[PDB]
Order: C-alpha cells, then sequence, then structure tokens
C-alpha cells in the first residue's frame, strides 16, 4: 500500500546547517562563470 | 544523523549555448542526486544561487526516475512568473524546493524547473494531474508557499500547449 514521508518547510529549515558534496562544485561554478564572461563580452551594453 | 526524503531527487543544469553549434549538443546535464535533507542542504550550499546564473540557464529538480522532458504526456506545469517579486528569487526558489521535496505541496508532483530569461525569470512545477480540482489545490498551495497575495503570477499550461508557438494557460491565479 501507500508510503510517504512529509516535512514542513519550517522543519526543513530547522535542519539546515564546509559541507561535502558528491560532485565537483568548483568545476560547476567555473563553467557558469565562464558562460557569464562570454555573455558579457558578446552583449553590447552601449 | 540522517533525515530521509520520501524519494530521491536529481538536480540538473541546462547550460546556455555560447556558440550556435552548441545547440546541437545536449546542454542538459545531471549534476548530482540526493535523498536526505542533509544531502539537499549540502548541495544548496555548493551551487550558485538563481540570481547569479547566466541568461538561458535552467535548474531542474526531478524525482530520480524522471528526466526533465512529451507534448502528449499527461499533466502540465504551473508556471510562476516572478515579475515584481524578482529580488526574492533565491528565497522563493528555495521555499518551492522545500515544499516539493518535503511533499507538502502535493496530493503528483514530478519536478520543478527554474528558468533564467531576459525580461523575466520563472519557475515551473510539473504535475501529472489533469483535473482542475487537484490542479487548483496545487496552485493554491504553491501560491501560499510563494506568499503571493495578488492574482496573475501563476499560469497552468497543459502538456498539449507545449507544441505551440503561443501556448495559452487553462488556469491563471
Ligand atoms: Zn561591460
Ligand atoms: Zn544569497
Amino acid at each position: 500500500g501507500p508510503h510517504m514521508i512529509k516535512y514542513t518547510i519550517d522543519e526543513l529549515f530547522q535542519l539546515k546547517p564546509t559541507l561535502e558534496v558528491n560532485f565537483d562544485a568548483v568545476e560547476f561554478r567555473a563553467i557558469i562563470e565562464k558562460v557569464k564572461q562570454l555573455q558579457h563580452l558578446k552583449e553590447e551594453e552601449f | 544523523v540522517k533525515h530521509p526524503l520520501n524519494t530521491a531527487w536529481t538536480l540538473w543544469y541546462t547550460k546556455p549555448a555560447v556558440d550556435k553549434s552548441e545547440s546541437w549538443s545536449d546542454l542538459l546535464r545531471p549534476v548530482t542526486s540526493f535523498q536526505t535533507v542533509e544531502e539537499f542542504w549540502a548541495i544548496i550550499q555548493n551551487i550558485p544561487e538563481p540570481h547569479e546564473l547566466p541568461l538561458k540557464s535552467d535548474y531542474h529538480v526531478f524525482r530520480n526516475d524522471v528526466r526533465p522532458e512529451e507534448a502528449n504526456a499527461k499533466g502540465g506545469k504551473w508556471s510562476f512568473q516572478l515579475r515584481g517579486k524578482g529580488a526574492d528569487i533565491d528565497e522563493l526558489w528555495l521555499r518551492t524546493l522545500l515544499a516539493v521535496i518535503g511533499e507538502t505541496i502535493d496530493e503528483q508532483i514530478n519536478g520543478v524547473v527554474l528558468s533564467i530569461r531576459k525580461g523575466g525569470n520563472k519557475f515551473a512545477l510539473w504535475t501529472a494531474s489533469e483535473d482542475k480540482e487537484p490542479l487548483l489545490r496545487i496552485g493554491g498551495k504553491f501560491k501560499q508557499v510563494l506568499a503571493l497575495t495578488d492574482d496573475g503570477h501563476l499560469e497552468f499550461f497543459p502538456h498539449s500547449s507545449a507544441n505551440g508557438r503561443h501556448p495559452q494557460p487553462s488556469i491563471t491565479l
């Protein structure tokens, strides 16, 4: 039959805490920053 | 100490194309998966906030057995246009994610998408539901999560409208 676990928003915030992740967070940020660099160079602001 | 979530979820990122040719590649990539509250917060702490993302970025947070994609699939999306709430995008996004992974928005909810676009950012809550009765309850709860007291920011688009160039919502709240 059914199965469920529910947490309220407040409950989840109360469980919020360097925190380890399982992906390369440095590379992920670097990719996004490189995109912003290229968008800035290519958009004509003036 | 672990607080398990009802299901596992995957965060996906859609990277903006910087060259025309990149539109021929798969720019939608899975970032990481999580299945506890602690794992969720570790991810949030280690990824850029919505307001920092380049134009044409998307974040997708979907149940593990759901890729973020037919027109003839069942259900649709509740689309939230930030408009005048745009300064609060990071907190509204986080609250939406908590409502989803904590299963309090839901009766089902497949995933949620953040879209960064010129002129205006939006979120989309993807549901398999069709009947207006559950969709109105979902949309009303979503509206409460977002602390919206005016009408017009929420539009429900059935999956069928995806085929269109000018899709039209069947519910607006
Ligand atoms: Zn400049
Ligand atoms: Zn912040």
